[PDB]
């Protein structure tokens, strides 16, 4: 039944797709700036006893 | 109520006086009172009990945010982006601050304005001085920066008013 | 509308009250001036030492 | 409400009620085909305000040009029906 | 800015993959949904910008602009369709291209970190406009137009791409955080003056001030309803929003290089609204009113207060509302009767009684009745200019005046007296049409409740 | 005498004010109801002190559940 | 309103309309209705007086100097009829005047209600239908070569002919259509 269907409306795929590939390319651009992560004089803080980084 | 501090928002003991009446008319606001009570602030208060006792069971709270002290923009030397970042960004916060205090201030002039009826003139001499006090200093601070105001600008004014005041008191010194 | 109506207070407006009333709070209850007139510390400022 | 629709009887008495109320003219003789010059011996004027008197009957004013040429009582009632939408 | 960005380049083969009956469906519902998400940047931290990376960052300034634009592109699909009906599939989708294209340049150029970025993208706006106009334009006209359109802002843009290279070459950056932070004062020297001229004239013509006006009755008149109602809303904000940036490395040269630009934009706002008044189109109306409230902009920038600023970010998207409303008014009727001349139809509330409402809507917004946000851009500027100098009130009362004469003269002229008796091919309001006039009025009414999102950084 | 009206079409603008009531309705009516649900038993935060040695996450520094979530 | 205009009004239709004229402004101002019967005898006296004369000159330079007088002595704010072209109710119900080609594009379920009224309607379509050809050939046959001369337009004359542009002055709203 969803063969032909699916060749028809595939199409509604494309933007939601871009938006998600979008958030992932903006989270990896964020991983590019994290020269002054934990490390101001406004915010710098004490690591809690598990945590890894202060932001990520 | 308790939620709000009354050193902050102050208001007078609130002396109200007692019915005497004089007559032996029935007075229709006292009983046009009773009515209300008795069918709006009844019903409404068991509204709010109910609606208080489900509050209760799911108590969660939030904290205020409080923000270190890092150097001003005086402290910064002429090139380094990073102090003066932080600088810029702790100046704003403050004149943020200030624009609440002076709204503070505003408040209490209106409310005593307000309350003190015919006698205002007289009764709300206190709060108007106030809000002299603060007006001055808050023009002195920021105003005439415009648009596209900065730490260096308000730096720059509180510098050149530092200037005039040293030259005339050293000229006033020889008088 | 609804999400733009629950955006959270980031541009700080109740942190600012709160911090304003602490402040008046601090000030009139130890006499001081509600506000100076003087945005930064003249200590830390170093005027030009001769003005003639 | 207001009035109740007009009906071409009501509006031809109404008109033969001002023109027996005009002096020059003969009641017992005047019909609603009678022509005002031609069979009653009136001249412009006369008929000048007789279309007067029609507009202070019926509360509506009558354009000069159209009313040249009402010259009988019949022309009147049909220029007052058809002005105010009556069919009967 | 990524995540607004990269749908909406998708956009670009869903509609060319689309089959042939689905191209509006589809890309009105993709255009939508990223009007949704868009209105994620109005969350704003105070202090600063929100910096998404090296290459973007949005502001309260860009907040509202870019939600604007991204709103703009469902309606101009929906106002599209109806006549472009007959033309065949590619075409149709070549349409859509170039409104998409058009949507993703500005969206950039809004968010671009620096300069050189923005100048490009503002420039790069220029073609698929010019394309919309001169390919789709219904008169002959419209080839004329294209051109007046193209050379008023070249001429002004390419001094502005000469000073910003020679700005670039002695102060090592033109990052707008390095630009602002940075700042030094502009001596007064002609070599300074004329960096001035360079850096002011493309916004000026952008806006346009009065005098370097003439390019828009013809575009915007020439022009297709999505064409216009994009030149209208948008375009014309692309001026404000550059002056707004750019006039951080000019004080205190301001001072005294704004008196000409608020000389010509006081008396040009009485000017250019006589002329609605005695005006036989009716979009030749509506374009002289666009140019009337950007004058109104233009002196809130050039006196440079925060009271200004906040009005002039209002007024800017209030007006990019009010006037896309208006252009689709008027594209209905043209519609059905071909002809734009205002007299000719008349009476048309007995016919039409819901767009009458819209009308008298869109008129109210126009002339600013309160507590609409029009009025409040209005009423900020007016106060600032006030502050400036107190001579300001006649100018801005005199302008207030004549603005609700020629809007309630459109709105007479158009929908009261009665019918022309000939036409009668007056068919009932679509709900395509009449869904199209609530999308425009609805969120200006919704902007009244929350005024602070509008307002702009300096808030 | 009953006569007839000669108006123009009604049918239409009613029509469009149906559909657009309907669907304003149709998704304004649930967020109403969430909202006072969520105010009656969820209800707002009160403010409180910074414990001991305490670090709150960002979305604990506002008082309206919708807002923190 | 209903009759078709001539290139120009003779000395006998001017006086006639200033004698209307005259007397409606003097009734204007004299209120009551036996002062004005009064004055109103006076008045067609006073035009009677000159009824018989034959020069035309002079007749003309009564009427002018006549209407000279009328002008200086005319009422500010002469009574109208209310709705006359200058009366407080003069295009009052403009508003409620829809043309019947509107009924054309209600959908089927407007007209679903009133059945026979959009029968009726359908035949009187029919009837201007099936008029329309004779009525062009006959205003071509009844006219000149030079075009029209006049605004008049002729009756019907054969046997089921009507008159030659009917529909629209047939089809008028109605003075109080709602
Ligand atoms: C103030 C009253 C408060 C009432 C409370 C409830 C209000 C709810 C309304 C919500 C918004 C209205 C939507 C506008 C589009 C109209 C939709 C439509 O087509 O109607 C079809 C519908 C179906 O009728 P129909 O029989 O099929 O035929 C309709 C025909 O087309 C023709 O039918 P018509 O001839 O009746 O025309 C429809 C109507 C609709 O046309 C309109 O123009 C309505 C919009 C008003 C003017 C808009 C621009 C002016 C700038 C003001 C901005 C305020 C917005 C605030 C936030 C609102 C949020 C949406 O036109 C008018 O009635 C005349 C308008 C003149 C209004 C002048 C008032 C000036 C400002 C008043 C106060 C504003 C601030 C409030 C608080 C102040 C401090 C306490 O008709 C209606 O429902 C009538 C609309 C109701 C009138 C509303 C007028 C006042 C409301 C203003 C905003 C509400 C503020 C609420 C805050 C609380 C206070
Ligand atoms: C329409 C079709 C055609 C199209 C038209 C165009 C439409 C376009 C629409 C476009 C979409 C717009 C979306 C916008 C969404 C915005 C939502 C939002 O912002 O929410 C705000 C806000 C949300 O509250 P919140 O800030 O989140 O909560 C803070 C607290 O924590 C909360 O406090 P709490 O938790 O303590 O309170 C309890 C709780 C619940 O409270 C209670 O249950 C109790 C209340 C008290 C009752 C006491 C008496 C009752 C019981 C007595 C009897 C029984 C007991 C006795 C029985 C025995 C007796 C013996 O409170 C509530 O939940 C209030 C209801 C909230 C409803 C919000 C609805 C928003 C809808 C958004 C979508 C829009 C769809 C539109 C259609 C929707 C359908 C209408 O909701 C309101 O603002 C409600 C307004 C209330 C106004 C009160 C009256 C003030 C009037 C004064 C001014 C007027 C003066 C005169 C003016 C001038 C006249 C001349
Ligand atoms: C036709 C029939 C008419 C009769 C029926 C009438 C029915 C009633 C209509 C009147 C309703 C009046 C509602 C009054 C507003 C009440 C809610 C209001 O207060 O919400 C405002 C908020 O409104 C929203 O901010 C509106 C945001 C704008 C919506 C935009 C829509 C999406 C964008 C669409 C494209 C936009 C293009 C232009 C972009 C620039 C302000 O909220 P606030 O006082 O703070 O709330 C305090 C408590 N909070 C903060 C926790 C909630
Ligand atoms: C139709 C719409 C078009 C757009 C509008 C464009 C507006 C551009 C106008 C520019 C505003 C002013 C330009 C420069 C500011 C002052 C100009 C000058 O006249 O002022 C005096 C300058 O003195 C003399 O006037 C010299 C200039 C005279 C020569 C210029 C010719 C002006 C004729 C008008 C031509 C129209 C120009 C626009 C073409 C369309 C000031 O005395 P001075 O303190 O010593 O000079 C200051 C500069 N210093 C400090 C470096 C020394
Ligand atoms: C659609 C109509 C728009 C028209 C806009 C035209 C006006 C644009 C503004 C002026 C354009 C040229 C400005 C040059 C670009 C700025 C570069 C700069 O600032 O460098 C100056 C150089 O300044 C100049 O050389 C500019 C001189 C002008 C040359 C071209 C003249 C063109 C006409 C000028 C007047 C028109 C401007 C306003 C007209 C507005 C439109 C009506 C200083 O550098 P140095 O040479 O190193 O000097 C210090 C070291 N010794
Ligand atoms: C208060 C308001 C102001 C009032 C001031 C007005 C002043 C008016 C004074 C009097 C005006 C004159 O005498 S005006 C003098 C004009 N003289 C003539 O017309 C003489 C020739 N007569 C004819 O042509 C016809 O007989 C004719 C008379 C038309 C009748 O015709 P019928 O019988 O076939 O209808």
């Amino acid at each position: 039944n969803v063969l032909q269907i699916v060749r028809d409306h595939w199409v509604h795929i494309l933007v939601p797709v871009g938006f998600v590939f979008g958030c992932y390319l903006d989270r990896r651009s964020d991983e590019k700036l994290t020269a002054f992560r934990n490390k101001s004089l406004l915010f710098k803080r004490e690591l809690r006893p598990n945590e890894e980084v202060t932001w990520k | 109520p308790d939620s709000w501090d009354k050193d902050v928002y102050p208001e007078p003991p609130r002396r109200t006086p007692a019915p005497a009446p004089q007559t032996s008319l029935p007075n229709p606001v006292t009983y046009l009172t009773k009515i209300f009570d008795l069918l709006v602030d009844r019903p409404v208060t068991l509204a709010r009990e109910f609606i208080e006792q489900q509050h209760a069971k799911n108590r969660y709270y939030y904290y205020h945010r409080e923000f270190r002290r890092v150097p001003d923009i005086t402290e910064c030397e002429e090139k380094d982006i990073l102090c003066m970042f932080e600088a810029e960004m702790q100046w704003r916060r403050d004149y943020k601050v200030d624009q609440e205090i002076v709204n503070i201030i505003q408040e209490r002039l209106k409310a005593c304005q307000q309350r003190e009826g015919e006698s205002y003139r007289q009764n709300c001499a206190k709060e108007l001085e106030q809000f002299t006090q603060v007006s001055k200093a808050f023009q002195d601070r920021y105003s005439d920066l415009g648009a596209h105001y900065s730490a260096r600008k308000c730096l720059a004014k509180q510098k050149q008013r530092m200037l005039a005041e040293r030259k005339a008191a050293k000229e006033a010194a020889a008088a | 509308s609804t999400f733009v109506a629950y955006l959270p207070d980031y541009r700080m407006q109740e942190w600012a009250r709160r911090e304003a009333e602490r402040l008046v709070k601090y000030r009139e209850a130890n006499g001081l001036p509600l506000m100076e007139s003087n945005c930064f510390d003249p200590n830390k400022i170093q005027l030009p030492e001769d003005e003639d | 409400s207001d009035a109740p629709p007009l009906t071409l009887e009501a509006i031809k008495d109404r008109v033969l009620y001002v023109l027996k109320l005009y002096d020059k003219i003969d009641p017992e003789k005047l019909s609603v085909n009678s022509h005002f010059m031609k069979d009653l011996g009136l001249d412009s004027l006369d008929q000048v305000e007789i279309i007067m008197a029609m507009e202070d009957e019926f509360g509506f004013e009558i354009p000069d040009i159209d009313a040249e040429k009402l010259m009988c009582p019949q022309e009147i009632v049909d220029y007052i029906a058809d002005k105010k939408d009556v069919y009967e | 800015m990524l995540k607004i960005i990269i749908p909406t380049t998708m956009l670009l083969p869903m509609t060319w993959m689309s089959k042939h009956n689905m191209i509006w469906i589809n890309a009105t519902v993709h255009s939508l949904l990223i009007s949704l998400i868009s209105l994620s940047l109005l969350n704003q931290l105070g202090e600063n910008s929100l910096n998404f990376s090296l290459t973007f960052f949005s502001d309260s300034l860009s907040a509202p602009l870019l939600v604007l634009t991204t709103w703009l592109l469902p309606l101009m699909l929906m106002a599209s369709q109806s006549h472009l009906s007959k033309e065949t599939t590619t075409r149709k989708k070549l349409y859509i291209t170039m409104l998409i294209l058009l949507q993703l340049f500005l969206i950039m150029t809004f968010t671009a970190t620096e300069l050189i970025l923005f100048y490009i993208l503002f420039e790069a706006t220029l073609v698929p406009t010019l394309i919309i106009i001169t390919r789709w334009g219904n008169q002959t006209e419209r080839l004329n137009a294209g051109l007046y359109f193209l050379f008023y802002t070249l001429a002004g843009s390419l001094p502005l791409l000469v000073a910003l290279v020679y700005i670039q070459n002695t102060t090592g950056s033109l990052n707008f955080l390095i630009i602002h932070y940075w700042s030094h004062p502009l001596s007064n020297s002609w070599s300074n003056i004329f960096m001035w001229l360079a850096c002011i004239m493309a916004f000026m013509v952008k806006m346009p001030l009065y005098g370097l006006h003439l390019w828009l009755p013809k575009a915007h008149v020439e022009a297709p309803i999505a064409g216009s109602m994009v030149l209208a809303a948008v375009l014309l904000k692309l001026g404000g929003y550059g002056m707004m940036r750019i006039t951080t490395i000019l004080n205190p040269l301001t001072n005294y290089m704004a008196y000409p630009f608020l000389m010509l934009s006081m008396w040009g706002m009485i000017m250019t609204s006589s002329i609605c008044l005695r005006q036989t189109d009716l979009k030749s109306l509506i374009a002289y009113s666009s140019v009337s409230h950007m004058a109104l902009v233009i002196v809130a920038i050039m006196i440079q207060t925060p009271w200004s600023f906040m009005g002039a970010t209002a007024l800017m998207i209030a007006h990019g509302l009010t006037s896309s409303m208006l252009f689709c008014l008027a594209n209905t009727n043209y519609e059905r009767v071909h002809s734009r001349t205002m007299i000719l139809a008349r009476g048309l509330q007995t016919l039409l009684p819901l767009m009458a409402t819209w009308w008298l809507v869109a008129s109210l917004t126009n002339l600013a009745l309160p507590p609409s946000i029009n009025l409040i851009g209005e009423l900020f500027i007016i106060t600032a200019s006030f502050s400036w100098s107190n001579i300001t009130i006649i100018l801005m009362g005199m302008n207030m005046m004549i603005t609700a004469l020629y809007s309630l003269y459109m709105l007479i002229t158009t929908q009261r007296g009665k019918y022309t008796h000939h036409i009668n091919n007056i068919k009932p309001s679509f709900t395509r049409e009449n869904a199209l006039m609530a999308l425009h009025i609805l969120p200006l009414l919704l902007l009244t409740l929350n005024p602070k999102m509008i307002l702009g950084p300096l808030y | 005498k009953r006569l007839f009206i000669i108006k123009p079409s009604g049918f239409y603008d009613r029509r469009f004010l149906k559909l657009m009531r309907f669907y304003i309705l149709l998704t304004g009516i649930p967020v109403a109801i969430g909202i006072t649900l969520v105010n009656v038993f969820i209800g707002e935060a009160e403010l409180a002190d910074i414990p001991e040695g305490y670090v709150p996450e960002h979305w604990e520094y506002f008082k309206h559940p919708i807002s923190r979530w | 309103a209903f009759s078709a205009p001539a290139a120009y009004l003779t000395h006998q239709q001017k006086v006639l309309r200033l004698y209307k004229r005259a007397l409606r402004h003097l009734e204007s101002w004299c209120v009551h209705r036996d002062k004005y019967r009064y004055f109103a005898c006076l008045m067609r006296a006073r035009f009677d007086e000159h009824k018989n004369e034959k020069d035309m000159v002079k007749a003309t330079q009564l009427l002018r100097q006549a209407e000279e007088e009328f002008w200086y002595g005319q009422h500010p704010q002469p009574y109208i009829f209310p709705e006359s072209p200058g009366g407080t109710s003069y295009e009052r119900y403009e508003c409620y005047k829809v043309p019947e080609w509107c009924l054309d594009d209600w959908h089927p379920s407007e007209k679903a209600m009133y059945p026979d009224y959009f029968a009726k309607r359908e035949q009187w379509k029919r009837l201007r239908r099936e008029s329309w050809e004779r009525e062009v050939k006959q205003l071509q046959e009844e006219t000149p070569p030079g075009g029209p001369r006049t605004e008049a337009l002729p009756p019907a004359r054969k046997e089921g002919d009507l008159p030659p542009l009917w529909w629209h002055i047939v089809t008028r709203p109605r003075e109080r259509p709602m």
